[PDB]
């Protein structure tokens, strides 16, 4: 198999992160 | 009757389990005129050698009454007459003088451990696998190993020791049994430790198992992941099964990468798993990943994505022709 | 059904209860003593 | 003359296989012996091989003489380093694991996994579950100063990057630390010193942890402070206004029956967060279990 | 007489010679479940969760948040100080309710 | 003295391949045009 | 020990050198050998013994235990070295057929 | 060497005693020996 270079995400780790964060503060809200 | 058993022990007949049945004959008729005392010290003198005896049963040179020392039947027997007769110690003298002569096999060590668990000892029947797993390496105690683990289980002892068990047991182990011993260490880190030793036992065993177990075994990883952590975490693990598993399970691991991503928002990521999908795979030899690819575009997906598709598609086609 | 969940004693090893008869021995020889 | 033209290890061992098949018991000694006394005496004290010392203990162990190996064991684990002895090492563990006591195999499981925590230390610093894992070790060996010294090692490892899940391990690691101190070791001046340590290392102004506050908060309290935890809490409170360290102190004051206390904090969490509900819910439940309807 | 002193547990009665593990396996005769007994429950629940889980993201329409991140950050770190906090939950309990009946016996 | 020890890593290192020449064939044998081209380094060059 | 020893069989099949495949095919000519005929060099030790205390070179006594050891003066019984009648041995018709067969079945091989 | 004498003073006493160990091989009559072991015999 020839190695693809996957572009990186427009959504990171981190974003995710924050993103997560917010979606169990609205639903422990 | 016992001078004529005495004659025919002292007869060289040319099959020595034919002495070791007349022994067993004249045992059962001491023990039923009430002497199995006597019964086991004709058992003890029949097999009576010194402490280093050699002799191979199945050469036929010696007499079969020097190569009556490595009898496994008439062992058995003075195991059984003694074990119902005398006290542990007895039995414990006659286990240590069966591994002297090294003619104990697997079901023996289990007998050994199962009668040291009769007598309230759990320490001597883990010093009995321990024999069973030293004398016989990789494929005979396999399944000792197994049985020990299950009484170190039951013993509940200390994460260090069953921690160092688990390593030695799956140091050298075949990849059939090395799958399950993987497993259990998990289960066994996750019940009484931290997740992340269950997460690098899974790692290991993802890199350390058949391939025909690889998929299943990377599957379990990611959703011991998903239960225990985020689903994040499998996101590079993923990753990782597409540099490790073969084409056709490295195809449903970028199907189910792409569906994770899917439902968590990644589109530019699907799509770039299924494109790889789709360069790892034939056409016209898998249409269910085109279908798969094509429900995605149609699910998240603009016409010129569809062309692209579409001219993967073609370049896949062209590719295989 | 919930099945019922008998307290099973701790199984002692013969090194735990070798070690508890020895000690216990040992007492009593030093009382003696 | 094989051995004389011939003297590695390997040869030794052959001349051993032989005269334990086809000789005595004294032979095999003095062939072990020889050996051993001539690679001390021609590659020096430092570079004898641990296989000979290995081999001669299973022969040992296999003639059932448990003291002997034993002593061979100690000698070869004694007398050789430790880069070299791994190994013999791990035979003297299974030979304890084997036909050993309790005491002897639980020695050589902490000191395996103990050598092991090390390796993994040495490789991998900034690895807060191996240190984990060496503390707890070292907790069951029952040596406070091997495991003073760990804590110190482990505490060392700052973390360089800001992130908060570094932040929350290292934050863990110094709660356990201080958790074994507070129990195994009784030193209360030392978890002290720790929780101000920690408080101190946290970079309060990019991300705060309201936990190491409730710990040294709880650890007050069973040292009896009463005023130095409600110093601890107004301090967390000023630095970085949490609702779950409001909460607790909310609770703490509750458990110490200081009702004006009580309404003071929640009157404070509700000038900084008026969007939260459930602080009100909390303040009007405390007003109603006072008989104060008004 | 003779089959009454013995175990029987190596030995064939019937055929007069040692117990084979080929037809009679002494792993059947463990009241706990075995290494082969294990690993395999574990795997099935495993899919099975994971088939609900596909099931359920079918079925919904948007993103769960209890879906990425089912359970909070250091959750075993938590459930470590947890475990470890048995005595000292209990004399910090024991320490409160000895400053109460303190605080008590000064009013009164 | 002795003979070194040779693992079979040496004797592969030391495998001479056969020379595919592109002038002469004094034996006239019809060699496929792929080893024709396989010493030829002007295919190693970088166009840029 | 079968499994291991194959497996070295099998790591062993690349050509290494000279020395290594001559140790090879001398461990299989001597098992290609078959047992040795030890009734054999029972009867030559003791027709060599019988000689030798003829010619006074070996010592039978019989000690104080009731053995007879038969001790020799010179080193000429142990290793044909320091015996100059090595060149008088004189191989009997079948060890020189056996010679003459094994080496033709390597030819035929 | 130091190391050779002080594992020499570290073993015990065998619990085994073996004084009476005829060699596991036993070599068939009739004992050819060298000429050094005349005085031995």
């Amino acid at each position: 198999r020839k190695p693809l270079i996957l572009p990186a995400p427009q959504v990171s780790d981190s974003e995710l992160d924050e993103i997560v964060k917010m979606g169990m503060i609205g639903e422990r809200a | 009757a016992r001078i004529i058993m005495e004659k025919a022990v002292k007869v060289p007949f040319k099959s020595v389990n034919e002495l070791a049945d007349m022994w067993i004959e004249w045992a059962e008729m001491e023990l039923r005129n009430k002497n199995f005392d006597e019964a086991v010290r004709i058992m003890a003198k029949a097999t009576q050698a010194p402490k280093r005896s050699t002799v191979d049963y199945f050469d036929e040179s010696l007499s079969p009454q020097q190569r009556v020392h490595k009898s496994w039947k008439l062992w058995s027997f003075y195991v059984d007459l003694v074990e119902s007769t005398s006290s542990l110690e007895e039995t414990r003298k006659i286990y240590e003088r069966i591994f002297e002569l090294r003619i104990a096999t697997p079901q023996t060590v289990v007998n050994y451990a199962n009668l040291l668990e009769e007598h309230h000892y759990y320490e001597e029947s883990f010093k009995i696998y321990e024999r069973g797993l030293d004398l016989f390496s990789y494929p005979v105690a396999f399944e000792l190993w197994n049985l020990y683990l299950t009484k170190a289980v039951d013993r509940k002892i200390s994460i260090e020791r069953l921690r160092d068990l688990f390593e030695q047991a799956i140091t050298d182990c075949p990849p059939k049994f090395a799958k399950v011993l993987y497993l259990m260490y998990g289960n066994l880190e996750e019940e009484r430790g931290l997740a992340r030793h269950a997460m690098r036992i899974y790692e290991r065993a993802t890199r350390a198992v058949a391939d025909e177990d690889r998929a299943d075994m990377f599957n379990f990883y990611i959703t011991k992941s998903a239960s225990n952590f985020g689903l994040a975490s499998t996101r590079p693990i993923y990753e990782r099964a597409i540099a490790t598993l073969p084409d056709n399970e490295a195809r449903d691991m970028c199907l189910k990468f792409a569906d994770m991503e899917k439902r968590l928002g990644e589109i530019d990521r699907a799509r770039a798993i299924y494109g790889h999908a789709s360069q790892f795979c034939d056409p016209r030899t898998n249409p269910e990943f085109w279908a798969k690819w094509e429900q995605f575009e149609v699910q998240h997906g603009n016409e010129d994505t569809f062309k692209e598709m579409l001219r993967v598609k073609r370049s896949v086609q062209a590719k295989y022709n | 059904k919930q099945e019922p969940k008998t307290q099973e004693e701790l199984e002692e090893d013969a090194a735990d209860r070798d070690r508890r008869e020895r000690e216990l021995r040992e007492a009593r020889e030093l009382a003696e003593r | 003359a094989y051995t004389q033209v011939h003297p590695e290890p390997r040869t030794w061992l052959k001349w051993a296989k032989f005269e334990e098949e086809f000789g005595t018991a004294d032979m095999v000694r003095d062939v072990f012996q020889s050996a051993i006394q001539y690679i001390a005496e021609t590659l020096g004290d430092d570079a004898v091989d641990e296989r000979l010392f290995i081999a001669f203990a299973r022969f040992e162990t296999r003639q059932k003489e448990y003291e002997r190996a034993r002593a061979i064991y100690k000698f070869g684990l004694d007398n050789l380093p430790r880069s070299r002895s791994m190994q013999l090492h791990a035979q003297y563990t299974t030979f304890e694991k084997q036909f050993g006591d309790k005491e002897g195999v639980e020695d050589v499981v902490l000191t395996k996994r103990r050598r092991l925590y090390e390796e993994q230390v040495k490789e991998n610093p900034k690895n807060y579950d191996v240190w984990f894992d060496f503390a707890r070790l070292e907790e069951m060996g029952g040596d406070p100063d091997r495991v003073r010294e760990v804590y110190e090692r482990a505490i060392a490892q700052v973390p360089p990057t800001q992130e908060k899940r570094h932040w929350r391990r290292y934050i863990f690691l110094f709660l356990f630390y201080a958790i074994w101190e507070e129990k195994d070791a009784k030193n209360i001046e030392r978890a002290r010193a720790i929780y101000d340590t920690c408080l101190n290392l946290i970079p309060h102004k990019k991300f705060t942890f309201a936990k190491v506050w409730i710990a040294k908060a709880h650890f007050e309290i069973r040292q009896g402070n009463l005023t130095a935890a409600r110093k601890t809490l107004g301090r967390a409170i000023g630095m970085c206004p949490k609702d779950k360290l409001f909460r607790e102190y909310i609770a703490i004051e509750q458990k110490l029956y200081e009702f004006d206390r009580c309404r003071t904090l929640y009157e404070k969490h509700a000038l900084f967060n008026p969007a939260n509900c459930q602080t009100w819910i909390r303040w009007a439940e405390l007003e109603r279990g006072l008989d104060d309807l008004d | 007489p003779v089959l009454q002193h013995l175990s029987l547990r190596n030995y064939d009665p019937v055929t007069r010679g040692p117990k084979l593990g080929f037809e009679a396996p002494p792993t059947e005769n463990l009241n706990t479940l075995t290494l082969e007994e294990k690993a395999a429950a574990l795997e099935a629940e495993a899919r099975r969760k994971a088939q609900e889980e596909q099931e359920a993201a079918a079925q919904a329409r948007g993103l769960d948040i209890t879906t990425l991140q089912p359970k909070k950050p250091n959750w075993d770190l938590k459930r470590e100080f947890k475990q470890r906090m048995a005595v000292l939950d209990v004399r910090t309990e024991n320490a409160i309710a000895r400053m109460v009946r303190e605080r008590l016996a000064e009013k009164k | 003295s002795p003979p070194r020890k040779l693992t079979a890593e040496d004797q592969e290192a030391w495998r001479i391949p056969p020379p595919v020449s592109m002038w002469k064939n004094p034996k006239g044998f019809t060699i496929p045009l792929d080893k024709r081209l396989a010493a030829d380094g002007r295919q190693l060059q970088e166009v840029q | 020990k079968r499994m291991k020893k194959k497996e070295a069989h099998r790591d062993d099949t690349a050509f290494r050198d000279y020395a290594r495949e001559a140790e090879k095919t001398y461990k299989r000519q001597i098992r290609n050998m078959g047992a040795p005929d030890l009734e054999k060099y029972m009867r030559e030790k003791l027709s060599a013994i019988e000689k030798a205390a003829a010619a006074g070179t070996l010592d039978i006594i019989e000690t104080e235990d009731g053995e007879m050891i038969a001790v020799d003066k010179d080193g000429t019984f142990f290793s044909t070295a320091n015996a100059t009648d090595f060149a008088q041995h004189k191989p009997d018709k079948a060890a020189v057929d056996r010679l003459v067969a094994d080496l033709r079945k390597a030819e035929e091989a | 060497a130091s190391i050779a004498a002080g594992l020499a003073a570290a073993l015990p006493k065998p619990k085994y005693s073996s004084e009476h160990e005829e060699p596991r091989a036993t070599q068939r009559g009739p004992r050819i020996v060298s000429a050094d072991q005349i005085d031995e015999t």
